[PDB]
């Protein structure tokens, strides 16, 4: 059982970097993987970075930097140079043991997480 | 006496067998995980 | 070249047999991942 | 002639590659089992 | 785990309909699958049918239906127009996840059950 | 799940045999193997012998005697005609099911065993 929450989210200068944070709560396992999530307008969501929680292994669907604090239970997405199509709502999720059983790219697909936070909004502005 | 549509049908079957070996590192995978989480679970008989 | 034959039809009832046994794991595997949501530790 | 050979040597190879996972089938199967008779077990 | 409680067997005449039912109590998953089997003198244990807790998918070996109710939490064998070869001990069990693993046929195999209900006899006269 | 207490290790002049047991405490289960293993001064823990817990199926390394007492609860390790090479600190580690997925051989290898004793020195 793990609870999820984001932070970090809101107003961004394009080019400017943004660091979300997803607190982690309840009983971590080492076989977690705590996976991040976008839904842009107009689209599905989309697979952004993953980390499993024992292992430190990182998935990447460039710009982005996944990280895990296992002290503090926290896991971090770097976002630099930030671009307009960055505007989304990010959602940190958790899968509490492997899926691969349903393939070796099952950690892109949100129906294999089991755990979610509630989302944030990001929005890139452009002006000058 | 197909001449060459044996090798074919090896080729073929070798894809397969590159398959069941994905497919059984990925087994292997997900049993790992459940066998992690097993040794904290409340067993009582 | 008969015998070889042979022996490609018989690798590929071997094949089925594996690619049968793979279903059936995962099947039993899925419901114990799906239980595991429950779990007391 | 070298090409019969070349044949029995990949039948050879598959078979032997089969045999393998047989076995690890069989491996997989008996760790499953394990945690189906203890998971009857467990607390919910 | 589950238990099991069997009814509503006992004496019935030949083309009448009985029907058998099993009462589910303890922690139910939607993994579970329930199955009838009978024991009749001079054969061994039979598979009759079976059915998913959660999905509901239904098995058999048509004079028989399987069905259960997860509002009542009970699985029900409704056997109709009795034959005199209907005639042995009927046993409710639960296996609690898929034991796919030991074959596809595996919920015919009365050893992959966890629980089992007590048995009730069904004697068709007449 | 399980807690383990080695015992009966200690000074031994070669050519004697000695018995060592393992104590195991808490909830024991058919898919468990109990191991014995040994580590001497600077070196890697070495696989001695193993037993299935329900089975009873036993296992040794390729003089030693493995058995287990179900009533009692324990595992015990028989040494018969030590030698030098025997100076060891003698463990006792569960698993607590199969790892056969890892190979069959996976019993001899102590990264596959969850619980351990705290060892006794022969
Ligand atoms: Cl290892």
């Amino acid at each position: 059982q793990v609870q999820l929450q984001e932070s970090g989210g809101g107003l961004v200068q394009a080019g400017d970097s943004l660091t979300l944070s997803c607190a982690v709560s309840g009983r971590i396992f080492s076989t977690y993987t705590m996976g991040w999530f976008r839904q842009a307008p107009g689209k599905e969501r989309e697979f952004v970075a993953a980390v499993r929680w024992g292992a430190g292994t990182i998935y990447y669907a460039g710009r982005f930097t996944i990280s895990r604090d296992s002290a503090k239970n926290t896991v971090d997405l770097q976002m630099n140079s930030t671009k307009p199509e960055d505007t989304a709502v990010y959602y940190c999720g958790a899968a509490y043991v492997s899926k691969a059983n349903y393939g070796s790219l099952w950690y892109q697909d949100s129906r294999r997480y089991d755990y979610w936070g509630q989302g944030t909004q990001v929005t890139v502005s452009s002006a000058a | 006496g197909d001449i060459s549509g044996i090798n074919a049908s090896v080729v073929n079957i070798q894809k397969e067998i590159d398959r069941l070996n994905e497919v059984a590192k990925n087994l292997n995978e997900s049993l790992i995980d459940l066998q992690e989480l097993g040794k904290y679970e409340q067993y009582i008989k």
